[PDB]
């Protein structure tokens, strides 16, 4: 009922970010949705005196036929004042057997937005071929996808969930942007019934019926493994030595000398080389070293999380999350086929969403991605496959990395 | 008195921390002053301006200029200073419509809204910032002080506020008449439809009444089809670019060539197959417009081909939303690609071209991919959808390429069209070492100070070479080493290198390069039946030999 005053960071004006081209269907979708939101007082028309803009589009979330408005607030969010409630994030969330993700964004629409800040939420619904003026709007209430919405709504949310939390003490609840992550160790059916209990608990107190079920305890990671062979070729040993050399930037005690002693002399690549005893011992010792965790690996909340993705072919993708080079906080692999078999970019987009979800569960924030794709390709297609209500930061890598080989 | 609805004003502010303009009024001739007094008397009488007291600190210079009309004076207020201090506005004029996206109209009428412009009030609190002074005769009295009540010509916020006010006024009329289109440009409204001319003139009269409700009067027009608009000619059923005339010259300066390339780029959106590369390649590293640059034979041929393409008028048709969109691309060579977008065969909605990005190495498939993305994006802007593509590349070629490429890449729904030259993969490296094929261990090195170096190889059959090189670098010698291995081997070969640079280039799979060395290597690769390239770490005591200093 009362708006909490919001300001941008000192020395910063509001976002001015070009609206990117939208398809006919997304435009129709946004016109319907925004017409209804305007009738509901959630948004108001604005005039030419508002210079600011934030891009908008629409998505179809997991297994639903309804469009959802999605504002890309990344610019506003980095320009928006840091809101300090004076959250550590739960460490137990990732340890729970099942976590269900709920879209709670609708709730935000019940809290009015500070007047003087509203101008900064300006967005445009474009017209095809720019034949009619873009319909301009701003938010009267807490918009979905804005940094300030969960921070502001937090006091309301905690109060809403007091009975559920107090009566379900072992259930771990985390909020990130528009999403509510509810973990528990219960049985999947009982779990679904408790989630339903929570969403009805929400409906009573004010499209949240959906759910996304993750099983964090089943998250596999990826230790470094070396081949076990009866007969090694010159090529096999060369690849092994390459891999071990690469591992030695990570793990201190890696030795290639004895193994290298087999690569002295100029031999056919396919010629089989029996391993010496010193070489087999060196290999065994390396294998031992690789079973231990990496030395000096810590998470620092003040630093960016960085995620790298490699295309391994045949629908397989490898990834690594780290803060500092050769200190990996998490590694993983996706063999997943979800509707993507003929489409690389759909695959990559889904990989990015999954990695971001995992990153939110573990550390409570999103990584900056290094994507193995051309800027123009990604920028052209990623919004077609995007199912998530947040969006991360990304950059592009144009030079093929060698490390692909070593992650499988 | 028929009551008219007021036009709601737009709240306007100066840029934060900035105050209004304070600028000295220029001395003017007695003639100019009398003229300005008369003009401003008329304007004041019409309500456009108002006399203000001594209190207002602000000022903007006023000028009198002999009118475009032979006998008259014209008032020019110079708002540059106020414009500098005026807030940014939303500019709806950005991203102009493309004619190929328009729908054909049976009738298009023009309505002069020039009078409606001055019916638009200026924000009350902002008016003081628009103050100006007519200097008095012989400077012996206080100058006459005025401020604007309406959007001033030349002021920063006038076009956006005019447009938004007009749009707001027209919205209910447009929404309740979906069978017409309305578009505002300058002082004119354009109303198209497919209705019978009677019903059309009817809807026009209805619009004039609707406007009258705000007290906006229209002259009851000079402009008729074809329209000359933003560099085009619009006709009821067709569009084209305004005439493109390539000048005859015995010599060309840098400026001439720039203008030429501009005309060609503008023409390329309708005239198919326009080429700019050989003409643009002259413009690099000049900066002097007057400098005369001799034309290469290739530039002359390009310009001639252009002249041929431009010899007679070509037209695009308009968009029919009920029919699918088709885009077809051809390779022109030298990194140039050209395309056509149509619905019915041989009737183009538009045409266009794509030049390869500036880079060290490239291949045809990447370029085709980029062209596809560009056409996709332009097409979503113009028609709101992706066209079906017809491409000079075999399905199998594309399959092989994207399945083996280290980057994620995608092309939307497309089909092969067999119209040479076809895009192909020129070489394909092996995924596993080759049994029976000789194994070449290559290396190169160079002394950084002397720039002397060596490149070479040793193989499993005892084959060896070391070549001494002058004026070279490590990277060059690594490449040269690989080149030698390719040169001296059979149709199938294994090559072992420690060079991450060379592997970084070759794994990118270029079919062409700036470096002649990489080019020679590519030619060699093309000639091979099977090539396996293996990387090993340097200085680990592997069969790759230094040897090379
Ligand atoms: C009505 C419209 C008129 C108009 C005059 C100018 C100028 N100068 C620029 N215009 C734009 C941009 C419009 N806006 C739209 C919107 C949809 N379809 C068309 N089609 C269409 C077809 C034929 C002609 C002709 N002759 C002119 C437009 N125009
Ligand atoms: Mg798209
Ligand atoms: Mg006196
Ligand atoms: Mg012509
Ligand atoms: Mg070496």
């Amino acid at each position: 009922i009362e708006t909490v005053p919001v300001k941008l960071k000192p020395g910063m004006d509001g976002p001015k970010v070009k609206q990117w081209p939208l398809t006919e269907e997304k435009i129709k979708a946004l016109v319907e949705i925004c017409t209804e939101m305007e009738k509901e007082g959630k948004i108001s028309k604005i005039g030419p005196e508002n210079p600011y803009n934030t891009p908008v589009f629409a998505i179809k979330k997991k297994d639903s036929t309804k469009w959802r408005k999605l504002v890309d607030f990344r610019e506003l969010n980095k320009r928006t004042q840091d809101f300090w409630e004076v959250i550590p994030h739960p460490a137990g969330l990732k340890k729970k057997k099942s976590v269900t993700v709920l879209d709670v964004g609708d709730a935000y629409f019940s809290v009015p937005l500070d007047e003087d800040f509203r101008k900064y939420t300006a967005f445009t619904i474009p017209s095809i071929n720019n034949e009619t003026p873009g319909i301009r709007y701003q938010y009267n209430v807490l918009p979905q996808g804005w940094k300030g919405s969960p921070a502001i709504f937090q006091s309301s949310m905690t109060k809403i969930l007091e009975p559920f939390k107090k009566q379900n003490p072992d259930i771990v609840i985390y909020q990130y942007m528009d999403d509510l992550y509810v973990g528990s160790d219960l049985e999947i059916g009982q779990h679904r019934t408790k989630i339903e209990e929570l969403r009805q608990h929400l409906l009573r107190w004010g499209f949240l019926w959906m759910g996304y079920e993750l099983h964090p305890d089943k998250w596999t990671v990826q230790p470094i493994v070396l081949p076990e062979k009866d007969s090694w070729t010159v090529n096999d040993i060369q690849k092994l030595v390459g891999k071990l050399n690469w591992a030695s930037q990570i793990y201190p005690g890696i030795k290639v000398r004895q193994l290298s002693k087999l690569l002295r002399g100029t031999k056919a690549l396919t010629e089989v080389i029996p391993l010496t005893e010193e070489a087999e011992l060196e290999l065994a010792e390396n294998r031992e070293i690789l079973k231990e965790p990496v030395h000096g690996v810590y998470y620092d909340p003040s630093k960016d999380l960085i995620a790298e993705i490699q295309k391994q072919g045949q629908g397989q993708w490898t990834y690594q999350i780290y803060q500092e080079p050769f200190k990996n906080l998490k590694t993983g692999k996706y063999a997943r086929m979800r509707g993507a078999h003929t489409n690389d970019v759909k695959q990559l987009t889904e990989a990015v969403q999954k990695i971001t979800t995992e990153s939110i569960v573990i550390w409570g924030k999103t990584p900056k991605f290094k994507l193995p794709i051309q800027k123009e390709t990604w920028e052209t297609w990623w919004t077609e496959y995007w199912q998530a209500t947040w969006i991360p930061e990304w950059e592009f890598v144009n030079t093929p990395p060698l490390v692909k080989l070593w992650y499988q | 008195m028929v009551p008219i609805s007021p036009i709601e004003t737009v709240p306007v502010k100066l840029k934060p921390g900035m105050d209004g303009p304070k600028v000295k009024q220029w001395p003017l001739t007695e003639e100019k002053i009398k003229a300005l007094v008369e003009i401003c008397t008329e304007m004041e009488k019409e309500g456009k301006i108002s006399k203000i007291g001594p209190e207002n600190p602000y000022n903007t210079p006023v000028f009198a200029i002999k009118k475009k009309d032979s006998t008259k004076w014209r008032k020019l207020v110079d708002f540059r200073e106020l414009n500098k201090r005026t807030q940014d506005f939303w500019e709806v004029q950005l991203g102009i419509p493309h004619p190929a996206g328009l729908k054909k109209k049976k009738s298009v009428t023009v309505l002069d809204v020039g009078d409606a412009y001055f019916s638009v009030p200026l924000d009350e609190d902002f008016r003081k910032y628009t103050a100006f002074t007519i200097p008095s005769i012989n400077n012996e009295t206080p100058g006459i002080r005025y401020q604007y009540n309406v959007l001033p010509q030349g002021w920063k916020g006038s076009p956006a506020i005019f447009q938004s006010s007009m749009t707001k006024i027209l919205e209910p009329f447009a929404a309740q008449n979906p069978d017409i289109v309305i578009y505002q440009y300058m002082d004119d409204l354009y109303v198209g439809s497919d209705l019978e001319i009677g019903q059309h003139r009817t809807k026009i009269e209805e619009l004039r009444q609707h406007l009258l409700r705000w007290g906006l009067t229209t002259p009851d027009h000079q402009k008729e089809p074809p329209f000359l608009w933003m560099g085009y000619e619009l006709h009821p059923d067709k569009w084209t670019v305004q005439p493109i005339v390539l000048p005859e010259k015995d010599s060309w300066t840098v400026n001439d060539i720039q203008k030429l390339v501009g005309k060609l780029n503008w023409a390329s959106q309708i005239y198919p197959g326009i080429k700019v590369r050989q003409l643009s390649k002259l413009l690099r590293g000049t900066k002097a417009l007057t400098e005369v640059i001799p034309l290469t034979e290739e530039a002359e041929l390009e310009l001639a081909e252009n002249r041929e393409i431009l010899k007679e008028p070509v037209h695009g048709v308009y968009y029919d939303p009920s029919k699918d969109l088709i885009a077809e691309i051809q390779k022109q060579g030298q990194g140039q690609w050209t395309y056509q977008i149509y619905q019915e065969p041989f009737k183009n909605l538009k045409t266009g071209k794509y030049a390869r990005m500036r880079g060290a190495h490239t291949n045809d498939v990447k370029q085709l991919t980029e062209a596809v993305q560009k056409i996709t994006t332009e097409s979503i802007v113009i028609w709101g959808k992706t066209p079906k593509f017809k491409l000079p590349i075999q399905k199998e070629t594309w399959e092989t390429w994207w399945t083996e490429y280290w980057q994620a890449t995608w092309i939307p729904e497309w089909e092969f069209v067999n119209t040479p030259p076809l895009v192909k993969l020129w070489y394909q490296l092996e995924k596993e070492p080759i049994v029976g094929a000789e194994t070449f261990y290559v290396d190169g090195a160079a002394n950084r100070e002397t720039k002397l170096g060596k490149a070479g190889y040793v193989t499993n059959k005892g084959r060896q070479k070391v070549v001494p090189l002058t004026n070279t670098t490590n990277q060059k010698t690594e490449l040269q080493a690989i080149y030698l291995a390719l040169q001296d081997s059979g149709l199938e070969v294994n090559i072992v290198t420690d060079s991450q640079y060379a592997l970084g280039i070759i794994q990118a799979q270029p079919d062409k390069s700036e470096s002649e060395l990489v080019n020679q290597i590519i030619e060699q690769l093309i000639k091979k039946e099977k090539v396996y390239l293996a990387w090993v770490p340097a200085h680990k005591g592997i069969g790759g030999n230094e040897q090379v200093d």
